């Protein structure tokens, strides 16, 4: 199993972007899916498998996080974007496989650059 | 002993809330047992709680991988295991014993995040604990604010709900592993293990956060009769004043005083 990350890019200043990862291969659950990013380390966003959001204190009211159950797929939506989101974004999801694997999984980060 | 506490409070530069329960007896001990404090890494055994409630003893047996993604501030254990994983049962050892905040996030991720955690806790009817955040943000608590907050009398109530057979919110093999981790814990012993009396038992769980909030929670059992279980948290007035175990002790000196 493995996640895919795409969406990333520059942006001006107020701007807008949505990133999304989807979890492929031999999937049995999710848990918690959702996205960190490198300034330090922090939250930005996740949600669960029964849409329960939680979002870093700097992003509320901006971001929107939602999620596909069905396609094993979360997406960030980013609005109002501010110079101080510049950062590797990343997904994770805490999932178990059909082999009986369970645990954290990461994409490969996506860069978001807000400029003028 | 409301002067007594004063006194603590006022010779450690800091502000106490208490709560201690008796409960062979249901004799109390309280000094704003209602104020709220940052919990701090106390979230940590009532996370176990709720991992316990959801897995089979077996199930926790499951490994879970990670990677240094999952790295934080401080994982003293998981930083070890990162190329093999940990299983839930070394994951809640590493996070109860040793306050491995890694382990801790990845527990509250296989409960569902910390949402799940608050509707868990609200379920057994705790509902002041304000889980939110995850390690290490939930430190960050300015005084006054509710988010990762909790009480001193939520606390021991929703650790005795876990811990003890009354009211019995996990069964006895499970109640048996929690106790067995908390009474190992190697970060409490200058805390509420060094206020009690000669020959009690002692199983804690300690917290620090910022504005130099200090707390323990712990069961205690005296050499024969029935578990008190009391939580001694602690803060400052500055965002980032350090702290002193000390504080703890002698809290838990007047409580054991006014208990006996
Ligand atoms: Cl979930
Ligand atoms: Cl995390």
């Amino acid at each position: 199993v493995q996640l895919q990350e795409s969406g990333g890019g520059l942006v001006q200043p107020g701007g807008s972007l949505r990133l999304s990862c989807a979890a492929s291969g031999s999937i049995s659950s999710i848990t918690t899916m959702g996205w960190y990013r490198q300034d330090g380390r922090e939250l930005v966003a996740l949600i669960n498998s029964v849409g329960d959001t939680t979002y870093a204190g700097s992003v509320k009211g901006r971001f929107t996080i939602s999620r596909d159950n069905a396609k094993n797929t979360v997406y960030l939506e980013m609005s109002s974007l501010k110079p101080e989101d510049t950062a590797v974004y990343y997904c994770n999801a805490f999932m178990s496989t059909n082999s009986g694997r369970t645990g954290s999984f990461w994409g490969q980060g996506t860069q978001v650059t807000v400029s003028s | 002993m409301k002067d007594d506490f004063a006194k603590l409070e006022e010779q450690f530069d800091a502000k106490l809330g208490i709560f201690a329960l008796d409960t062979g007896t249901n004799r109390t001990v309280a000094y704003r047992p209602d104020e709220r404090f940052a919990f701090a890494s106390t979230i940590k055994a009532l996370t176990v709680g709720v991992l316990l409630q959801q897995k089979s003893i077996e199930d926790l047996n499951q490994r879970i991988t990670y990677t240094r993604d999952d790295l934080v501030n401080y994982n003293p254990i998981t930083e070890k295991h990162v190329d093999t994983g940990m299983t839930l049962k070394e994951l809640a050892d590493a996070s109860l014993r040793y306050s491995d905040n890694a382990a801790q996030n990845l527990i509250l991720k296989q409960i569902g995040g910390p949402e799940s955690l608050k509707k868990e806790l609200r379920k057994i009817g705790d509902e002041v604990t304000n889980p939110e955040r995850f390690e290490p943000e939930l430190n960050e608590v300015n005084p006054g604010e509710t988010q990762d907050t909790s009480t001193a009398r939520a606390l021991v109530t929703s650790l005795r709900a876990f811990a003890l057979e009354d009211p019995g919110k996990l069964p006895s093999e499970k109640r048996e592993l929690l106790i067995d981790w908390m009474k190992r814990n190697t970060t409490g012993d200058a805390l509420i293990r060094a206020g009690v009396p000669d020959g009690w038992e002692v199983a804690d769980k300690t917290g620090a956060a910022s504005y130099g909030t200090r707390n323990d929670i712990a069961i205690i059992w005296p050499p024969k009769g029935d578990p008190v279980v009391l939580a001694v948290l602690s803060s400052r007035d500055k965002k980032d004043a350090k702290y002193d175990d000390k504080l703890i002790a002698e809290a838990t000196k007047v409580v054991m005083k006014a208990l006996n």
